[PDB]
């Protein structure tokens, strides 16, 4: 057999997921000062009751 | 009244300095020393304040119970309180990027 067509081959572009990605979350930006002032606060107004 | 209380500590970059729990600087890098070097380090202090016990043993104040291993103590006593911490190299303690 000899064939008088023209081929022509089409993919369908395939699905693709995107999953969440953060260089740095809050709470790392949060740990990034040396000194959180209200957890100092907190544990530093504890003295009398401890 | 006498207080013995164990608390956290942060050190940034170059760490020749840190902070505590109660927010108390301390101007002395966490790994000086007397080993390797160590002298190399950062400490704003008069030598005689900060004393390196070798081979020391720590005894838990509630359990009442002396336990673990030797462990190299670094003792730094300021105008108002006195600091134990365990000394460690700098080299694999810290490290510049996060994985
Ligand atoms: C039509 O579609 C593609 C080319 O766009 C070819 O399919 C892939 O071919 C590769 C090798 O080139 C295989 O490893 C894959 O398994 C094929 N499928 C996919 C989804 O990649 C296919 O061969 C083309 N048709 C012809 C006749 O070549």
């Amino acid at each position: 057999t000899v064939s008088t067509f023209i081929d022509l081959n089409i993919t369908m572009l395939e699905d693709h997921e995107f999953v969440p990605l953060e260089v740095y979350t809050r709470h790392e930006i949060k740990d990034s000062g040396l000194l959180d002032y209200t957890e100092v606060q907190r544990r530093n107004q504890l003295h009398d009751l401890r | 009244n006498c207080i013995v209380e164990e608390v956290d500590a942060r050190s940034v970059y170059p760490y020749d300095e840190f902070v505590l729990a109660t927010g108390d600087f301390v101007y002395m890098s966490p790994f000086y020393g007397y080993r390797e070097g160590s002298h190399t380090e950062h400490t704003s202090y008069a030598a005689d304040r900060f004393k390196q016990v070798d081979g020391f043993y720590a005894r838990d104040l509630t359990t009442k119970a002396r336990a673990t291993a030797p462990t190299t103590r670094n003792l730094l006593t300021t105008p108002k309180f006195t600091v134990a911490w365990d000394w460690v190299p700098k080299r694999p303690s810290v490290c510049t990027m996060t994985k």
